[PDB]
């Protein structure tokens, strides 16, 4: 399961970017919400993984929202 | 015949307490740790995925080399980063090509935190500690 | 023209004299003049045409200054719709001394306190008119996404699924909306345009459609034999600033709730009803909003059209196949009463693109005048009036508030009054029936070889064109033909149809193109054939009603219809929930009894990959269950004494729903 | 409520019943802690109490489950089973549980009154989470020591800036200062009401009760006050956050031509960026509180937390910074209540501010980029764990010396802590080192460093100055008068005063008494500053009059004596107690 | 056994009358609450009329009714305009002041979606994508 597992990241990460209060900036919640869209509507792997690095790379564009060094050591 | 009665009835009622009980706790704990779980629950779903993109952007956030912006899918549009120490420099550029997220970008403009253009010919072994860390690398899309 | 001049009759009447001189049957500008509910969709026929030549400021509630207890409010006292002319009230106090509980609910409901002490808008994110803005900032009110599930989702994978090239893939999820979703979505009734129908054919497809609803019996019911389903329903605005719909069915005494009902019946009440975005799983990333209509209307809707509205979903084996269950062998009963007796049957099924919102306001006062043929006796001419202006005043084109600004709503059927099933049913049939009827005159004549059928098509263009008094005889054979050649079943706009199929190549009968037509020129919608489908093999059912697909299994001993549901469904509702707490699994089983009691039928589906959803949730019952009492067995040291989960993971428990004992 | 246990962090639902902050305990430790100790007392979910209609029975080793309540043993229906058997006393989670060892040291602190001198060397070598609990417990001990003053009832108003009052018969009476504060009633027939919080001094002629009051209520006869004692909040945070070494500097960015007073100090710089939480140590006035504003001005783009536990030495760092760091990107946060008046020249009380100044207790609850905790000497564990609970941050650096004087600790009076034992930090600068450790007087005169490194530091401090002349300390008994508690010397106060007419220069001078109450009636006859010793600590001043009222164990201590004399930039006059004190120092004679 | 059974039916009975008469006591209460929130919603949509303009409109109708639809549109003193890009602000009020409704308005305010004060100065083609549109353009009537 490789499609379907994009699909649900997806989801995953714009709940963790709402729980970050992304929605509060709308030009931000406006491109996030769109990427989320269009990765749930999706055929093929490879959009699907250049619009989740797109996704993701707003949650790592804010820097202390999260701690990323520690979330990544666990794994 | 009574009493058993009596005692399934009250063994009843235990029984509701329990499940009851039970529910609420598991509920409120739940809701309590709901982003913790959640920002676990991604970090795992993004290591299983095992993209080769999604690891190199995720294994240059933990150093410090963090977009400013979301990155572009277009060809030649604009991404900004945050380089934070020139080792960092070394490990993603060469030259004026720029490896990030499993893509190709021609550096055009490296800014200092005191937002002053710099050459990429200042950016070496010796000269970093002169620099004013963290640079911005404005690049394009190749 | 004139800014606040409101009353065009003569007008009206100069434009009426003007091009349609020589049409004799009467015209009454204000509809509040006319003599029965035929002469209603006469003249409201007219006046859709007329008040497009009239400024779109001058319609909408008529406000004046009234005084209680000499503080000046601004309240409406009449309405001047579009379709339905001026209608003043009867029952205006311009001195009132107090203010009982009835009065302070109608004038908190209606919009001229509202919008007549707001900001002005001008709102160019829509084209829909604007009336104004109560708030001092618009609300932008987004839609989050879905909560995943993933002990689920790892089940799933862990049994084999979700791989590449699999039949059985998630394709329903929850989509997440910006910020401008309900005011871009709100801009859909934009599909809405005056129409004009054909009224010396519509004055028959009334009298058709008043046959299908014939066996049903109604009338107005007292405050205290109304049934209110849930009460915790949130009361509309403003009311729901200060409680839900508990709050205002326990206030209002009976007496009080009589009264309110009463009232309405001699006046026009106009309300505001908001736009809720809706948050629930779907498979097209379109918003979807649903009106929620104030507790002013919704009480006195639900005292004049219960009892029919509960009649309907209490009668089995009619056309209207609402209340009628798809569990214990109900949808073989409906499948079979559907084929009765047609001689070739050919199963047919449309689809109406924006159904709530192209919907023409002439047939949604036809809807509302064949749901109150009922009050023959309870209700007097005028009271039948009355309410249909209030119907057409909170429901058809109201005050629609979307996100802190109130915006005119410029027709089609609102998701969220007390009769949107039911008026969505009569519509249907309507269009069924004008089908049939522009199927059955645009035949040639000459070709017709029955010649009962041409003779037919003869007194069915006399009994449209050329009389002025309705037909009974005629009716009755009409429907007739109907139903022998035509039967149907409609469940509020999904329609299976059965017809016979010589017929329909031959042109007697409506067949899809007939629809595409009907929809064109009375819906301002174009049907595409791409969502209408056409099953010429009886042993596979309807291809797609109330979308579950149905096909043909043994069971006990003979052959049954079952229905089934998309697998991609099932799933997608195992794994995206709507709140946090339903991720659990171990505090929701009843969750997965239900999704598997309404995914059993997959089980004897011969697609292999499709039969394992089932077993699937049962196996995953069973492994919920079995941690469920890991934990509760390690938070004491006792396993709970009594325990009947044990059969929500045997199939006969399941099994035992589509067989037709019960 | 479920919960952890505190000794071998296992899920449970017991709480015991006798000690005061009712610690979770899982089965096992629970009924380790119940069989040895006279702690009888359980509560689950519910007390362990007896549903009798009417039954005093509350030992667990006594009670039995029945039904769905606990029944002593002459209430129990047959079918019933015993609580306090087989070693676990029956809870939630019963059978996923780890016994542990440590009941023989969780007993000692639960138990213990707090006043020995082992209880605070027992509350500072446990594990983390019963260093939580002890400071916990501490805490407690502490607050409820406060119910046992006496109670005060007007006699009469002589004016409304003088009231007049008698203290209860029997009770002890509180020390009058402005860390207790009192609250008024009027409770006759007649309103049995709160009329205002107030707070006392005692004036200076007469048994007069000069009272500050929050109200403007007029005061009758029988009016009468009773101390308030404040809740004390749980704690969560570790004492310690765990360190870790990294490879390279993180967060922080250093800076290009620092300054020239700041460039011995890169080392320790880069040092603060490699660890997680740093360690300084110095003997007084040799750069540590100069340190935290050079840490600010080698990590300029790093947003700053300094706190310390006192108010004068949150206020040195404000004076410090005001004089390096720029004022428009500074703080200073004062609470709402403030019996006392703090530093006013930043703007106070925006914590949004890239340098940020508080007391420990009075954290709000943020980020930093490095935050520096300066006097680490006078914290105690609670203040470090509330510190670690407010404050997120990427770097800590404790500073501070543990031979200046401690945490005051009321309730301890038989036998002495030594350093190691103040809080962890002082413990981890005394077991394995300091991380980064200064010693050089750069602010008191050789002759101070002379007599001070011979006292406590053992012959290890050289000045970068010389013998000033102005240090002159002298022998006066200075017979004694007492106040409540803290004793109040009228002839060393008259020699000091003979001291102002005869030497104009150091008018400026700040007087420093290890008593707060002769700190405050020396300035009604001298008018100088005042600051007591305990209190000082971190501040610098010119010139210092320092005034040894009596000769006991606490004016006579000395790291109470090192910290009064270090804080003398040029001059100092020393009117000494003992005699052997006095020849201990060489000063001039006077 | 009649005795005892029946003040147990008794007792019963006089728990229901009680839980019924609380009910009945909340429900009144309730409806006092919401009574006084509605009066004094009334109330302050009566203190918030322009009175001026609105009497003038009033006493010019000839009947005394004036549709609800030209209350506001004549009456009130607030414009909020909602654009949702450049174009149509380029359109509709450009400048200081527009005029909409026969009247003249003067801008006094100007917020962008996430209710951030957008000065006039900023409004233009090439620092149009930077602004989070659509823009809430406050007018007063002049
Ligand atoms: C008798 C005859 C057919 C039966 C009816 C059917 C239609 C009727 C005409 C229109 O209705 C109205 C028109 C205006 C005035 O009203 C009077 C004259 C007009 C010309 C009418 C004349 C006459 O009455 C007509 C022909
Ligand atoms: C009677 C029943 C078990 C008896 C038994 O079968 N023993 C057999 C021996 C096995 N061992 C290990 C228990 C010994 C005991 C065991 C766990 C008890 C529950 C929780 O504690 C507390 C909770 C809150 C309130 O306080 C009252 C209700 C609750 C739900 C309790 C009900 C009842 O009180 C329970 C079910
Ligand atoms: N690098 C230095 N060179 C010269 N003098 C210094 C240096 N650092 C600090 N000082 C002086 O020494 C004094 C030490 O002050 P402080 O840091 O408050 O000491 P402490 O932390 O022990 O109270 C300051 O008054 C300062 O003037
Ligand atoms: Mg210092
Ligand atoms: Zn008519
Ligand atoms: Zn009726
Ligand atoms: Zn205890
Ligand atoms: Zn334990
Ligand atoms: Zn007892």
């Amino acid at each position: 399961s490789k499609m379907s597992d994009v699909k649900c990241t997806s989801v995953v990460l714009l709940s963790v970017l709402q729980q970050l209060r992304v929605e509060s900036s709308s030009k931000l919640w406006a491109q996030c919400v769109q990427l989320h869209n269009d990765i749930l509507l999706a055929k093929d792997t490879t959009e699907a993984f250049e619009k989740m690095v797109s996704l993701l790379s707003v949650l790592l564009s804010m820097q202390g929202a999260v701690d990323i060094n520690k979330l990544c050591e666990e794994m | 015949d009574r009493d058993a009665a009596m005692q399934r009835k009250l063994e009843k009622m235990a029984d509701q307490a329990m499940t009851q009980m039970y529910k609420q706790a598991r509920s409120e704990d739940k809701r309590a740790k709901v982003t913790s779980a959640m920002q676990t629950m991604l970090f795992t779903m993004l290591r299983k995925l095992d993209n080769d993109a999604l690891n190199n952007i995720i294994n240059n956030a933990r150093d410090g080399c963090v977009p400013l912006n979301i990155i572009p899918l277009t060809t030649a549009a604009k991404l900004m980063v945050v380089i934070p120490d020139y080792n960092t420099y070394k490990n993603t550029c060469d030259g004026t090509t720029f490896t990030y997220a499993s893509a190709l970008w021609e550096i055009q403009q490296v800014v200092d935190a005191d937002s002053k253009i710099v050459q990429l010919s200042e950016i070496s072994m010796d000269n970093s500690p002169n620099l004013a860390w963290p640079l911005i690398v404005t690049a394009l899309r190749a | 023209w004139d800014l606040l001049k409101y009353d065009f009759t003569e007008e009206r009447l100069k434009l009426f004299d003007r091009y349609f001189k020589y049409w004799d049957q009467t015209y009454h500008p204000n509809c509040v003049n006319c003599l029965d509910d035929r002469c209603i969709l006469h003249c409201a026929n007219f006046n859709v045409l007329f008040s497009t030549v009239f400024p779109p400021t001058s319609f909408g509630p008529l406000v004046r200054k009234i005084f209680v207890d000499g503080v000046p409010f601004v309240v409406s006292t009449g309405y001047h719709f579009r379709e339905l002319g001026v209608v003043h009230n009867q029952d205006v106090n311009l001195h009132s001394s107090r203010l009982s509980f009835k009065e302070l609910l109608v004038y908190a409901a209606d919009p001229a306190m509202h919008a007549a002490s707001g900001n002005l808008l001008l709102d160019k994110r829509t084209t829909c008119f604007s009336v104004a803005a109560l708030t001092n900032n618009v609300a932008f009110q987004t839609v989050k996404p879905g909560n995943f599930n993933k002990d689920f989702y790892d089940f799933a994978v862990s049994k084999g699924f979700f791989k590449e090239g699999s039949s059985v893939e998630l394709k329903h999820f929850f989509f997440a909306q910006d910020g401008n979703a309900a005011i871009s979505d709100y801009d859909y009734y934009r599909y809405n345009l005056p129409t004009m129908c054909d009224i010396r054919q519509l004055l028959f497809v009334v009298e058709v459609v008043d046959k299908y609803f014939d066996c049903y019996d109604g009338g107005c019911i007292n405050a205290n034999q109304v049934i209110v389903n849930n009460l915790d329903k949130s009361a509309g605005f403003p009311f729901n600033k200060w409680g839900k719909a508990r709050l205002y069915y326990d206030s209002m005494s009976y007496e009080d709730q009589d009264a309110l009902f009463a009232y309405t019946k001699r006046n026009v009440i106009p309300t505001i009803t908001q736009m809720n975005l809706k948050y629930a799983i779907s498979a097209k990333n379109r918003a979807r909003t649903v009106a929620g209509v104030s507790i002013c209307s919704t009480m006195t809707n639900r005292q004049f059209h219960q009892k029919l509205l509960k009649s309907i979903a209490a009668t089995r084996g009619a056309t209207v196949v609402i209340g009628t269950s798809k569990f214990y062998g109900g949808w073989h009963n409906m499948l079979k009463t559907v084929y009765s007796d047609v001689e070739n049957p050919h199963l047919m099924g449309w689809d109406y693109p924006k159904c709530d919102r192209a919907m023409p306001n002439m047939l949604r006062i036809m809807a509302s005048l064949v749901l109150a043929r009922k009050h023959t006796t309870c209700c007097s001419l005028s009271h039948r009036f009355y309410r249909l202006a209030n119907e057409c005043a909170q429901v058809l084109s109201e005050m629609v508030m979307c996100g802190g600004s109130l915006y005119v709503k410029p027709g089609g059927t609102s998701s969220g009054d007390a009769t949107t099933a039911y008026a969505n049913s009569v519509f249907n049939i309507c269009q069924a029936v004008t089908a049939n009827v522009n199927a059955l005159l645009s035949t040639d004549g000459n070709k017709i070889a029955d010649k009962y059928v041409r003779n037919l098509q003869h007194r069915l263009y006399e009994c449209l064109y050329r009389n002025r008094d309705v037909d009974t005889d005629f009716v009755n054979e009409f429907y007739a033909y109907l139903r022998k050649h035509f039967s149907m079943m409609i469940l509020s706009d999904d329609a299976v149809v059965c017809f016979n199929s010589t017929y329909a190549s031959q042109g007697l009968v409506a067949s899809i193109k007939n629809f595409k037509s009907v929809l064109y020129y009375q819906n301002n919608v174009f049907m595409s054939e791409a969502k209408c489908w056409t099953e010429t093999d009886l042993t596979k059912g309807p291809h797609e009603f109330c979308s579950q697909h149905t096909m043909l299994v043994k069971q006990g001993d003979d052959y049954v219809y079952l229905p089934y549901p998309d697998p991609s469904r099932i799933l997608g509702a195992g794994c995206f929930v709507d709140d946090i707490v339903k991720t659990d699994g171990t505090l929701m089983i009843e969750r997965f009894v239900s999704l598997a009691i309404d995914a059993y039928p997959l089980t004897k589906h011969p697609n292999q990959e499709y039969a394992d959803v089932f077993h699937l949730y049962l196996q995953y019952i069973r492994k919920l269950h079995d941690e469920l009492t890991g934990h509760m067995l390690d938070m004491y040291s006792v396993m709970l004494t009594n325990d009947n989960t044990s059969r929500y993971w045997e199939p006969e428990f399941y099994e035992a729903m589509y067989t037709p004992h019960t | 409520a479920v919960g952890a246990c505190v000794l071998c962090n296992s899920q449970t639902s017991l709480r015991c019943g006798a000690c005061i902050r009712r610690p979770f305990l899982c089965c096992k430790c629970c009924y380790d802690h119940v069989i040895s100790t006279s702690h009888k007392l359980v509560l689950s979910v519910n007390p362990y109490v007896c549903n009798a209609p009417g039954c005093d029975v509350t030992d667990v080793t006594q009670l039995y489950l029945g039904g769905m309540s606990y029944y002593c043993k002459s209430h129990k229906p047959p079918i019933s089973f015993p609580l306090c058997a087989n070693g676990q006393v029956f809870g939630l989670y019963k059978n996923t549980c780890v016994g542990s060892d440590n009941v023989t040291d969780f007993n000692a602190i639960a138990t213990c009154d707090w006043t020995n001198a082992g209880d605070y060397i027992l509350a500072n070598t446990c594990t983390e989470r019963l260093k939580l609990f002890a400071a916990e417990t501490l805490k407690a001990t502490e607050e409820t020591f406060k119910l046992s003053y006496g109670i005060a009832t007007v006699r009469e108003v002589l004016s409304d800036r003088e009231l007049h009052l008698s203290w209860e018969v029997g009770k002890p009476r509180p020390p009058l200062n402005r860390n207790y504060v009192f609250t008024g009633y009027r409770v006759t027939k007649n309103s049995k009401v709160q009329i205002g919080e107030y707070t006392f001094e005692k004036g200076d002629y007469g048994d007069a009760v000069v009272y500050r009051g929050t109200t403007t209520y007029k005061l009758n006869v029988g009016d009468y006050f009773v101390l308030t004692s404040h809740t004390v909040m749980p704690l969560s945070a570790p004492t310690l956050v765990p360190q870790e070494h990294y490879v390279r500097i993180t967060g922080l960015y250093p800076t290009l031509n620092i300054s020239d007073e700041f460039s011995s100090n890169v080392a320790n710089y880069q040092k603060v960026g490699m660890q997680k939480y740093s360690t300084l140590q110095g003997p007084p006035g040799t750069g540590k509180s100069h340190f935290a504003i050079g840490l600010a001005l080698y990590y300029p783009s790093a947003r700053i937390v300094y706190t310390a536990c006192s108010h004068a030495a949150v206020d040195a760092l404000c004076e410090k910074a005001l004089k390096y760091l720029p004022i428009d990107k500074c703080s200073r946060i004062i609470p709402a209540r403030a019996r006392v008046e703090c530093f006013d020249k930043f703007k106070v009380n925006s914590t949004l501010e890239q340098y940020v100044f508080c007391t420990v207790n009075a954290l709000p609850e943020t980020t930093a980029d490095i935050v520096v905790f300066d006097e680490i000497s006078m914290a105690t564990n609670y203040d470090l764990s509330v510190v670690n609970a407010r404050l997120r941050a990427k770097h800590y650096v404790y500073i501070g010396d543990p031979a200046q004087l401690p945490a005051p600790r009321t309730l301890l009076t038989k036998g002495t802590l030594e350093p190691e034992y103040f809080n962890s930090v002082c413990r981890l600068m005394k077991t394995i080192g300091p991380d980064m450790f200064l010693g050089t007087c750069r602010r008191c005169p050789a002759e101070i460093v002379d007599t001070v490194s011979a006292l406590v530091y053992d012959n290890k401090l050289k000045a970068h100055k010389d013998k000033s002349a102005q240090c002159f300390k002298m022998f006066y008994k200075g017979v004694i008068t007492h106040d409540v508690s803290s004793a109040i010397n009228r002839p060393q106060i008259g020699v000091v005063r003979e001291f102002l007419t005869r030497n104009p220069a150091w008018r400026k001078a700040v007087f420093i008494s290890p008593y707060n109450s002769q700190n405050a009636v020396a300035s009604k006859i001298l008018g100088l500053p005042t600051q007591t010793v305990d209190s000082s600590q971190g501040s610098e001043y010119d010139y210092v009059i320092f005034t040894q009222t009596t000769e006991t164990a606490h004016s006579c201590n000395v790291n109470r004596f090192n910290v009064a004399i270090t804080r003398a930039k040029v001059g100092i006059l020393c009117i000494m107690s003992d005699r052997d004190l006095y020849d201990k120092l060489q000063f001039t004679s006077l």
